[PDB]
Parts: structure tokens; C-alpha cells; sequence
DNA sequence: TGCGAAATTCCATGACA
DNA sequence: ATTGTCATGGAATTTCGCA
DNA sequence: TGCGAAATTCCATGACA
DNA sequence: ATTGTCATGGAATTTCGCA
């Protein structure tokens, strides 16, 4: 068999809702499978429109063989199946609440929750403005398994924004406190 | 005046006039009989006034303002007066053409990776397309990876806009950019700082500076161009198929698409190239790693055969960027004060400012 | 289809398939194994298909249409494939740029007498001056003597009275101008039968072709803006003066001033030439024919490297002269009919008329 | 001495009032010593300032030596003198009431008038746009003393407008009888 | 060890206001 | 304190297929 | 029948939208 | 059925003044 690639597949996946931020309430996610390159897009509803409007920019770099999904109403739509086939793009659906990807993808998903979590804390409203940083950080992050961040193994260079340090991510006593008055 | 006149008329020979030659009195003028006739031998006292009565008659040159001297007059050493006021002359000086080439173009290295510099511009205004009439033109120099957006006006916030959408995939050391008004506002100098960018200009109204994407933006305005062959011009939803177009387009001369030289690997687009199929990433990086660092690059061409090339002390003069109609194309002379590079300089105006300017936007001051 | 290459598969030489190379079957595909890899042999019959799919990815020529090909697949002279679909690609014909340069110049003869053909050409808009915003500029093609006038427009009816005013002198043989309205109108021809002028037309779009004239609009608003330094662009009062001052100049590669070459002697001006003073004006003007049929007289340069000359039956495209944004900048191909001289042919156009053009403002269509 | 030379002078005079035409009523006549050649210029009156404008046109192509004039008020006054001045020429005046030029001049002022006459009858207030017509007239008429036109002797080549007619310029009965009904 | 043709490379030309 | 570029399609040169 | 300097001629460069 | 031109000022080349 041949060696995994970059393009080779693309996980993508909804977040939200979020609280409002410049009118926009999702995050549409992807995540490259052999790299673990990240692509972060706002959307304002979980739909097909949303999807292939976002995607198109997207693929307007880069055109992935494969696209993973769940099986989520925007990714099953007839629609979202015509663009994809126009784009010579092949689907794939995980089975109904069977969720799955790999090692390295699910990490990556779980990095991107609790990041967005511990920013939208003091300022849930101002993360549109944040998205840059956030995947600018998510892309420099050292890989345990590989010895590369996802930038490296996309570009075949050091980035000039090394994230050097491999920050704490767990919320400190002050912010479980102040994100349990927002909901509570 | 008539000092020196006088010696010579009873025979006494002055250096300067040759004595093979019958020099007399006559109307209560002095006078001389050369081959091409009788000459009139104006005082050295009276000779500044008539090479400028002659000169201001059209503001000739040495030869045109010559023939007219000549024709009434002989001294010696004629077209050193001439040079002379030619090169006192705030009219002539300002307003007469160059007849000097600049020396041979630089071919600067390539930027060895991608990310190491951007080159920005925009180009329009264009038709109208979904309320849209510019497009702000971003080319990795190394790569020659391109991103293109639409923007209603070529603002600074139209650019930081655009660039924190762009910069979202990665921070480039450096961005080049000509100094349109969106650039070298204070608020973009600010919105570089705060990510570690550092802002490099070209020389001013010299976009042969931008030239890697002045180039690109020729391809982009080209291919819309055949897109839009007998219908309506509706660019905006043309621009990301057209980026998506130029990216993977190969460059005959390197053999790679810009795509390939930034990633090292063709994605699902038509005609992907299938060639490391069986190599890993790894080994495709180190094929990739090679390939960036042996690509052709060109070299300075001959200079033209009256080319100038600039020195610390020399007067040259800036060209009038936008001149009035009737109005001088050359600035006052100027000197210069430091070369940068053969190509370019540092020179402080008559004001006097620093400013930093192409060789092309110059010419040596004449006769000195 | 699948007759040419089933012969093939089972070891039958077929013409322009080297027979050194393994060729077979694989996922119901023809293949081969070349040097570079694994190349799919596509059927004849789908291989224009391919070529446009290539072609069209972004309107690439020969080599960067062909590198995206050859990612995938191999046939025999796959170049020629390539270039019989860019010999038809409308959108690239009329889009592209040429990349062969013109024939070198001709230096048509000098009019043998004053009087035997002017040029004239407008200048303007300039700054307002008494009302005044064009400048009528009339070039006697033997001598450089010209004639200036201010005039509200660069209209017919304008040109016909200072024409008027102008003939008063003499009446001319030829008038050669550019195609302006004010000289194409049906107003202006009658008024040149009237009076026995034959009108002569450059070629559209191509000032050179009026160059006697442009090069002394050139001297016309050097001087004006040299005279203007400083002070706001009152040049009204000033064409006077520099029609005496330009008419009385030197040409240094003549020796001549253009009154000189007129009258054969100067008038009451700064440093007129006194040489002729025993002739009789007999002598004078035999002297003077003289001087007029020995003039310096130009030759055509040497070709550049890669020129292309004209030839009866050529597809030939025209320059668009005035291009709208994002729209091709070359007609649809037309032949040409006639070489008139090797820098100016008349084509048929596709409508079709017959147009007269310079070589400039042409291209050989590319591929034949 | 020396052989006479265009340029060297110039005659000129005034010619009225004419009828009115296109608000001009006087002809400025100047004429070229050695060549004969003419030019003509409409003037609103016979002042200085009409003079100096007119002139002014002439001087931008070609300035003589010396201008001979009888002792006209436009001629004498201090201005003309003054621009006479300014441009290097010398003012030369014939002796009040006994008007002098040469033989060349005299005949070729003779025929100005006399070709004037014949044309302002049967169109009196059209003569405005005659006037480059006159002048070409004039300057490629063949000189009983000189084997030679104006026109040649100014640049040296025959014109493309020879006036091979040696015309009448003599007024035919029916042109006498009707410059009689103009004034009786 | 050399031929004819095909493939590839060279590079002038022009256009990014 | 900065600096020309590179698609294009005929022509020139090199390589291929064969012997 | 030859030297140094001055005069003249050559000609690339650029600009007439 | 028409077509480049020519001022400019350093450099190259020729001529001058002298011997
Ligand atoms: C108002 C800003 C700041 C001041 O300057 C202006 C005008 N400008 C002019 C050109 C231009 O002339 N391109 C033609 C071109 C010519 C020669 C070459 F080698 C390359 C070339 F692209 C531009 O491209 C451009 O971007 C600008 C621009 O941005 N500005
Ligand atoms: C509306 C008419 C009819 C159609 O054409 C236009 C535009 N045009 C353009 C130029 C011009 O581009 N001059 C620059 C130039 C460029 C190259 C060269 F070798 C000589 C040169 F003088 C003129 O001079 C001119 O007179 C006109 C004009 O009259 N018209
Ligand atoms: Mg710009
Ligand atoms: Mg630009
Ligand atoms: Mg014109
Ligand atoms: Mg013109
Ligand atoms: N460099
Ligand atoms: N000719
Ligand atoms: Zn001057
Ligand atoms: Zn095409």
C-alpha cells in the first residue's frame, strides 16, 4: 500500500453553537489526516449552504480526495453530494453515533474544544477575531507521535511563529469560577 | 575686455590665439579672417552675455547654440562657454530629456522558503462585480503561491482584513509592497508590528520593485480575461477559480506549479502529477527540500552601451513623479548620498530630505 | 478507439509507438512503462478531449500544457495535439501577447521641395489660456518650417480657417495626418479638392506614421514649459515666439535651420548667418538647391533577432486600439491582402473590409 | 555694396476703408523689396495697435531689416517706434506728400489696388475671404524685369498654384456700369 | 557511431496603469 | 531605508529510436 | 610626419498621449 | 489606400596648430 499524503483525506465537523460573535455561531473544522493541518471557518448555521460557501474557499488552496464526516444534515444533503462530485471529491460517513477518525484527528478535535473553551472566558464573544490565532497555534503544536507540527509536514519548513511554549490548556481556579456564573 | 585684446592687435602673440591668423580693427570692432570668414572677436568681458543670448533664443544645446555664435563671432574655446552656461541653466536642466541608460537590472536572490516574503499589490479599479472593484494580490516570493481578494476600495482595512484571513495559514517574515496609500499608512506599520512582520518598500513609482507580483497580477487580469470572452465582466466569482488556476499552473522554465514548490505534493486538482506515490512524506520533504534549492535563477543582463552608474557625490536628478501639463519632468539636482546597491541610491534634495530612489527615476545632472 | 491500439497489446508494431517499451492492460486501461513512469495510453479518440481539459485548466501554451498531460498520459507527437487546439482557441488568440517583433522602420524619403507635403497634428488639452486649449500644428515636410495655432478645439472648422490664414503663403501638394476627426470629416476633403490638396492618411493608431510632426510637438512644449519655469501657463502669447524661435534652430545633423532651408537665407533675427552676403539671391538660390538635395537622409536599422515581415494570405490579428477593462486586446484573425510595404498592409477583417494598417499594430496569429 | 535681399526691406501701407467685411475695414499691404511677394493683413482702422498686431503675426515668421512706410499717424506714432525698436528694425519714412519705394513696389501696389477693385464688385463685403486667393494671385505673377514670380524668388521653386492666365484686371462694361450704381 | 525526427531547452518579446 | 518578472511560441540544440 | 588638444562627427537615448 | 523623427551631450574620430 502507499504511503499516507497530505489531501489525502479531510475530517471536517461543526462547533456551536457559540455565543454570537460578529453574527457568526459555528466553527466548520478541519483537520488534514496525515498532517493534522487545521482549518478553522465561521459560519452562521450548521447547513449545507454554510459548508460548501466555506469549503469553496478552501478549495479554492487545496482539493482533498476524500472528505470524512459524521453523518449531520449539512454533510448528507443531495446538494453537498453534487458539489462534492463536481469537485471529483469522494464522501465519507462514520456510521450513526459511531463516530471515528483516527488517533492524531480525535487529539487534534479534542486540542481545538478545549482551546476555544479557554478563550471564550472573560471574552465569549470576541473569539471571531481570535480564530487566526487560534489555528496559528493548533498548526504550530508539536506532534508526540511524529516528531513535526502540522505546519512542518505541510510546508517542509520551521514557521517564524514557533509556539514554544506547549501552554497549559487546563483552566486555572479563576476560570472554572467566572465560566460557572456565565451559565449558573 | 581690452586688456588682452590689445596685444594682440600690434602682433604680440596670447596663448589661445593661433598667430597663423590676421587679427585687426575695423567698425571700432576687433576682428580675425578664418577659413569659414570674418569673425567678430568679442572682450572676454562681453563673451558670458552673448553665449546666453544665443542659448535663450531656444535653450539649445552645445552644438545649436554653438552654430548660432558662430556665425558672428570666434574666441577661443568657444564650446567651454558654451558647456558652461548649459550647466548653469535652471530651465534646460529641469526640462531636457536624459540621453544615459540606467546600468543592467538586479535578478535579487529568490527568497529560500516560502513564507520568507510576501509581495502585495492592487490592482484596479474594475468593473463593478457584486459592489467589488479591486483585488489585493498576495505572491509568496519564493513559491510564487498566490491569494487573491476582492475589496471595494484599496484600503489599509481592506488589507488587514484580508491578511488576517491569510495570515491564519502562516506569518511571512517579510511583506513587500510599492507605497500605494493602504501600505504605509501608520495603522498597517502597526498591524505588522504586533505579528513580528517587518514592512520593506519598494523605491517610489517604480513597480518594476514589485515586480513578482506585477507579474502575477498580468496572469490574473489575462486568464480573466479568456474567462470572460462574450459574456458580462462578473470577476468576483471568477477569483478563486482563477487563484485556484494559477497555483497549479506549471512554469515551463522551472518545471513546478507554485503549488508543488509550496507543498511538494499536487492535490486533488486535474492532471495531479503522480510521481512519489510510493515515497513517504518524509522522503517527499527531503525531494522537496532539494528541489527549492536547485531551481534556475537568472542573472543580470549586459548593460546597454551608455549606461550610468550612480557615485557618492554626484548630482542626478529625481523625476517629477506626476507632472503638470507644461511643467518640468525632472526635479531639481540633488546629491548623492549613499549607493545602496548599483541600482539604487540615497540622495538628499535641495530641502533637504533623505529620500531612496531607483536609478530609473534618475539621471546624472549634465556638464557637470 | 480500440482498433489502433489493440494491434498493440499483443505485440504488433504500430507506427510512432516505439517498439523498445512494454505495453499492456491494467484497470481496463492501455499502458506503458517510459523512463519517467507509468504513462496511460489514451484512445485516439479521447485524446482531443484531454488536450482541451488540459488547455483549459488555465489557458496555458504549448509546455505548460503539455507538463500537465504528460502527468498522466503518453501518445505518440503529443505536442502537435497541443498545438492544433491552441491554433483554435479563440480566447487565447485574441487575449495573448505576440512575442515577435515588428520589421525595422522605414525612413520614407524627404519631401524634395518646401511646400510638397506638411503634417499637421494637434496638441492639447493644455491649461486654458485666453480661451485657448489646443495648439494646430503645421509641418512643412522638406524644410521642418512650422506653423502654429491656438485654437478653442481640435475641430474642423478650426483647422480650415487657420489652414486658410496659412495658404495664403503657399497651398501645398499633400497634407499627411493622423486620423483624427477634425481631419477625416467630409468638410475637410471638400476643402482640400477645392484648392488641389491631396489628403494623406497614416494608418490608425500609429503616431510614428506622423512623426515629423510629433517630434516637433515635442520641441513645441519643451520650449513652452522652459519659458513657462515659475511663472502659470500663460502660453497663448508665447506660440509666437516660439514658432520664430524653433524655425530659426539648428539641426546639429544638418547644419541647417529650418527658416535656412525655407528662404535660403535668415531674416532679422539673432545671429543670422551673413556667408551668402556677395551673392547675388540668384547665386543664393542655387546654392540653396543645392544644400536641399545633399541632406543627411536616414536608413532603415538592422532587423531585431526574432522580427516578423508580412507575407499575401497570412492570418494576421489587429491591436483592439482602445480595450475596455478585462477584454481581449486582439481582433478575431483576418488575411492579409496586400503588402503595400513591408511596415503597412491591408488585411480583410472576418465583416469584412478592407483596412489599411501599420505592422505594429499586428501580430501573426500563432500556430498557423 | 551688396545685392539686395529678401528681407532687407519692407514696404507696407494701408488700403480704405472698404465696405465692411466681417467687421474688418482697412487692409494692412506689405511687401518684400527684392521679391515683390506680398501678404496681406484685415485691420478694424489704421492705428498703431492694428499695426503692431498684424505685423506681429508677420514677425513670427520672417522680420526685415527696415520697414519703409510714408508718414502715416499709425507709423510715426512713438509706439510703433518703440516695437520698431525692440524687434532691431530700422523705421524708414518716405518725404510727407512725396511717396517713394521703387519701381517693383509701385507697380506691384498698383496691382493690389487694381486687383482689389475688380473683386469687390457684384461682392463688395466679401472680400474678407478673398484675401489668401489675392495674395497667391499676386505672388505667382510673372515679373516683366525678373525672368521670375515672388514665389520663386522667395523659396527658390516653382509653386503648385501657377496663375498661367495673365488675367485681364481690367474691368469689363459690365463691371464699369455697375460700380457706378454702387456710389450714383 | 550516425541518421532523421521528436523532445527539450533557449530566449526575445511584451505587459503587469 | 533597497533590488524586475516570467508566459509565450518559433528556433536552436539535444536526445531518442533505430541500426 | 607626428604630437596634444580642439573641433567635429557619431549615435544611443528618449519623447512626441 | 502607405512609410518615424531628431535634439541631446558624452565618446570616438578627425582636424588643427605647430614643428
Ligand atoms: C498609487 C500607487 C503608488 C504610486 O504608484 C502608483 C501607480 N502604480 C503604477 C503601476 C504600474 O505602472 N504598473 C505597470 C508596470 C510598469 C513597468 C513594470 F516593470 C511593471 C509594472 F507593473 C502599478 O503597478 C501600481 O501598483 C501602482 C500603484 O499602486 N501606485
Ligand atoms: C483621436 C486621434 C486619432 C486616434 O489616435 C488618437 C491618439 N493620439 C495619440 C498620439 C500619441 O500617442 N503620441 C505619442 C507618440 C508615440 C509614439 C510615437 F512614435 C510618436 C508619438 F507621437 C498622438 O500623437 C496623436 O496625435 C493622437 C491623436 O491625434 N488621436
Ligand atoms: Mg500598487
Ligand atoms: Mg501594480
Ligand atoms: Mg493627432
Ligand atoms: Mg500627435
Ligand atoms: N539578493
Ligand atoms: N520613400
Ligand atoms: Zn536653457
Ligand atoms: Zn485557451
Amino acid at each position: 500500500d502507499r504511503p499516507q499524503k497530505p489531501f489525502d483525506k479531510f475530517f471536517i465537523d461543526y462547533i456551536g453553537p457559540l455565543p454570537p460573535s460578529q453574527g457568526y455561531l459555528y466553527v466548520l473544522v478541519v483537520v488534514d489526516g496525515m498532517t493534522g493541518f487545521t482549518w478553522l471557518y465561521p459560519t452562521k448555521a450548521p447547513s449545507t449552504s454554510a459548508t460548501v460557501k466555506s469549503l469553496n474557499v478552501l478549495t479554492s488552496i487545496a482539493i482533498p480526495k476524500v472528505i470524512h464526516s459524521d453523518q449531520g444534515a449539512a454533510f448528507t444533503s443531495s446538494t453537498f453530494a453534487e458539489w462534492a462530485k463536481e469537485r471529483g471529491i469522494h464522501l465519507e460517513f462514520s456510521t450513526p453515533y459511531h463516530p471515528q477518525s483516527s488517533g492524531k484527528v480525535e487529539r487534534k478535535n479534542s486540542d481545538i474544544k478545549r482551546l476555544l473553551t479557554k478563550l471564550l472566558v472573560g471574552r465569549p464573544t470576541k473569539w471571531y477575531d481570535l480564530l487566526p490565532v487560534v489555528q496559528l497555534a493548533l498548526n504550530n503544536t508539536y506532534s508526540p507521535v511524529l516528531k513535526y507540527t502540522p505546519h512542518q509536514l505541510l510546508f517542509g519548513i520551521d514557521s517564524n511563529t514557533p509556539f514554544a511554549n506547549q501552554d497549559t490548556l487546563d483552566l486555572t481556579r479563576e476560570e472554572e469560577l467566572s465560566l460557572l456564573q456565565e451559565i449558573r | 575686455l581690452d586688456a588682452e585684446l590689445d596685444q594682440l592687435l600690434q602682433g604680440h602673440y596670447i596663448k589661445g590665439y593661433p598667430k597663423q591668423y590676421t587679427y585687426f580693427l575695423e567698425d571700432g570692432k576687433v576682428k580675425v579672417s578664418r577659413p569659414e570668414g570674418v569673425k567678430i572677436i568679442p572682450p572676454q568681458s562681453d563673451r558670458q552675455k552673448i553665449v546666453l543670448q544665443a542659448h535663450n533664443l531656444a535653450h539649445t544645446g552645445r552644438e545649436a547654440t554653438l552654430l548660432k555664435i558662430a556665425n558672428l563671432y570666434w574666441w577661443p574655446n568657444m564650446r567651454k562657454d558654451v558647456v558652461k552656461q548649459l550647466g548653469r541653466c535652471q530651465q534646460c536642466l529641469i526640462t531636457n530629456a536624459s540621453n544615459k541608460a540606467s546600468g543592467p537590472i538586479l535578478r535579487p536572490d529568490r527568497p529560500q522558503k516560502p513564507f520568507d516574503k510576501f509581495f502585495i499589490d492592487y490592482i484596479g479599479p474594475l468593473p463593478p462585480s457584486q459592489g467589488y472593484l479591486y483585488v489585493l494580490v498576495v505572491v509568496d516570493g519564493m513559491t510564487g503561491f498566490t491569494w487573491l481578494y476582492p475589496t471595494k476600495a484599496p484600503s489599509t482595512s481592506a488589507t488587514v482584513k484580508s491578511l488576517n484571513v491569510l495570515t491564519s495559514i502562516a506569518i511571512p517574515k517579510v511583506i513587500h509592497s510599492d507605497q500605494g496609500a493602504a501600505f504605509t499608512s501608520s495603522t498597517f506599520a502597526e498591524w505588522a508590528k504586533e505579528r513580528g512582520i517587518h514592512l520593506e518598500f519598494s523605491t517610489p513609482y517604480h513597480p518594476q520593485s514589485s515586480g513578482k507580483v506585477e507579474r502575477k497580477n498580468s496572469d490574473i487580469k489575462r486568464l480573466l480575461t479568456k474567462l470572460l470572452v462574450g459574456r458580462p465582466t462578473k470577476w468576483y466569482d471568477l477569483l478563486p477559480v482563477v487563484q485556484l488556476a494559477l497555483n497549479n499552473t506549471y512554469s515551463p522554465v522551472l518545471k513546478y506549479t507554485p503549488h508543488q514548490l509550496l507543498f511538494g505534493i499536487d492535490s486533488n486538482t486535474p492532471f495531479a502529477n503522480q510521481d512519489t506515490l510510493d515515497l513517504t512524506r518524509e522522503e517527499e520533504l527531503s525531494l522537496l527540500q532539494e528541489i527549492r534549492t536547485s531551481l534556475y535563477h537568472p542573472s543580470t543582463p549586459p548593460a546597454s552601451s551608455r549606461s550610468w552608474s550612480p557615485v557618492v557625490g554626484q548630482l542626478v536628478q529625481e523625476r517629477v513623479a506626476r507632472p503638470a501639463s507644461l511643467r518640468p519632468r525632472w526635479h531639481k539636482p540633488s546629491t548623492v548620498l549613499k549607493v545602496l546597491n548599483p541600482r539604487t541610491v540615497v540622495i538628499l534634495d535641495h530641502l533637504g530630505n533623505n529620500r531612496t530612489v531607483s536609478i530609473d527615476n534618475l539621471k546624472p545632472t549634465s556638464h557637470q
